[PDB]
């Protein structure tokens, strides 16, 4: 018996934020001088650079984007919530290398879900 | 980009930590073993989250330490080729620009910075377009596209990542706004 | 449950090996006792954490 993968799911930047701050508080309470190692704190800086949406509301946004459409995957909703697109150009670039291109009406719907 | 992976694994728990409960000991051993390393297929192991189920130990001849089947979630960040990237420029160099994409830094070649010709101004050690009068300086926030990923070893430092910047829909947010203005102008004419 | 000779030998050897690497002794032992003698004392007392599995 060796390493094996049992599951896999994609997450937003805000979740990584709150999880790494949980790690930080645990290590600070433990008394560690550097709560997260150097790569971990660089990742935390990047996460706090673009954590636009609060974590719980980020979950609600991802679940709403899941409920709205069926052609998109979990990673698609995660990166959409990370990007925060405002018009057709940003989402066109997001899906530019993706195999699927949605109708601009669904693009308006994505912007609406972002607004709520 | 960040993701959560549930992994089954066998943990060698040394006799010195037999006092504490198996969950915390397995957590610690996984912190020492996986955390802070690069994996070829899932990215960079960032933080072990928690362990759900830990099995009873198996004593194998030779060492005397217990081996346990474990199930745990690892927060791992995976770069994907031909995707979108949001980040700020940590530093710039004459051969390319360093773009912060998360746990690791990406490289944007000067040949991919602009369709216009670029020159590395040494007055502030910054880039500047020849005719567009655009510039890149340390601390600028830019949007780019990842195009190449290379993984040498489990050390995150050694592995390098290269991005592209000229392609439409990318650039400094001010340049993106200017391109949007041009799109509106051509739609209004 | 009656241990065989080989099961007893494996249990005592594993326990002594664990004790030699800092696993705390589950009983009180006289000073100067070698780890193997400590494991044998543990087995004779009856406090045996290691369990053998059979098909």
């Amino acid at each position: 018996i060796g390493r094996g993968k049992l599951g896999e799911k994609y997450i937003t930047i805000a979740e990584a934020k709150e999880l790494l701050l949980k790690r930080r508080e645990e290590e600070v309470k433990a008394g560690i001088e550097e709560p997260l190692y150097y790569e971990a704190r660089l990742a935390l800086e990047h996460a706090e650079r673009f954590a636009k949406l609060p974590a719980d509301k980020a979950k609600e946004a991802v679940e709403e984007l899941m409920n709205a459409f069926e052609w998109m995957s979990d990673r698609i909703a995660c990166k959409i919530v990370d990007i925060m697109p405002e018009d057709s150009m940003d989402l066109r670039v997001i899906f530019a290398k993706e195999e699927y291109q949605p109708t601009q009406e669904e693009m308006k719907q994505i912007l609406d879900i972002l607004d709520k | 980009m960040y993701k959560i992976v549930t992994v089954k694994d066998v943990v060698r728990i040394p006799p010195t930590m037999f006092t504490m409960d198996p969950k915390e000991a397995a957590k610690i051993i996984l912190r020492e073993t996986y955390e802070g390393t690069y994996d070829k297929d899932e990215g960079v192991i960032l933080s072990i989250l928690e362990v759900k189920d830990i099995k009873d130990g198996i004593i194998i001849p030779g060492d005397g330490a217990t081996y346990h089947e474990v199930v745990f979630d690892v927060l791992v960040w995976e770069p994907k080729i031909h995707e979108v990237v949001e980040g700020y420029v940590a530093d710039v160099m004459p051969f390319g620009a360093f773009i912060r994409i998360g746990p690791i830094d990406g490289l944007v070649h000067i040949s991919q910075l602009m369709d216009d010709y670029v020159v590395y101004d040494e007055r502030n050690k910054q880039f500047v377009g020849k005719e567009k009068k655009y510039l890149l300086k340390i601390g600028d926030l830019v949007r780019a596209r990842i195009i190449n990923i290379s993984a040498k070893s489990k050390v995150i430092r050694e592995n390098r990542i290269g991005l592209t910047m000229r392609q439409p829909g990318l650039g400094k947010f001010e340049w993106i706004e200017k391109e949007k203005k041009k799109e509106k102008e051509e739609g209004k004419k | 449950f009656k241990y065989t000779r080989f099961e007893k030998a494996r249990i005592i050897g594993a326990r002594a090996l664990q004790i030699s690497m800092g696993a705390p002794v589950l009983i009180d032992v006289p000073p100067g006792i070698t780890p193997l003698e400590a494991a044998i004392l543990e087995f004779e007392k009856g406090v045996i954490p290691i369990t053998v599995i059979r098909p």
